[PDB]
């Protein structure tokens, strides 16, 4: 959608496997303010969104 | 009120040692108060500062 209209999708009740992500060189940006691009794997989370 | 003194010294260690305790929650400029939680989430060169 358009950055002004932009959707969210709600992410829950899944197993996330951000390595197979990190391992994709197709992505030009890749920034994690908060965590690690390694520490992903292996930390919970309550409510993921996109 | 005879034991004033007494009780006056205990409660001041007692106090002191709460305070002390209870400093371990602040932050002072981190994501956290607990360092198990700034290492399970950060890397080893950002987690240092």
């Amino acid at each position: 959608a358009s950055v002004y209209a932009w959707n969210r999708k709600r992410i829950s009740n899944c197993v996330a496997d951000y390595s197979v992500l990190y391992n994709s060189a197709s992505f030009s940006t890749f920034k994690c303010y908060g965590v690690s691009p390694t520490k992903l794997n292996d930390l919970c989370f309550t409510n993921v969104y996109a | 009120s005879a034991l004033g003194k007494l009780q006056d010294v205990v409660n001041q260690n007692a106090q002191a040692l709460n305070t002390l305790v209870k400093q371990l929650s602040s932050n002072f400029g981190a994501i956290s108060s607990v360092l198990n939680d700034i290492l399970s989430r950060l890397d080893k060169v950002e987690a240092e500062v």
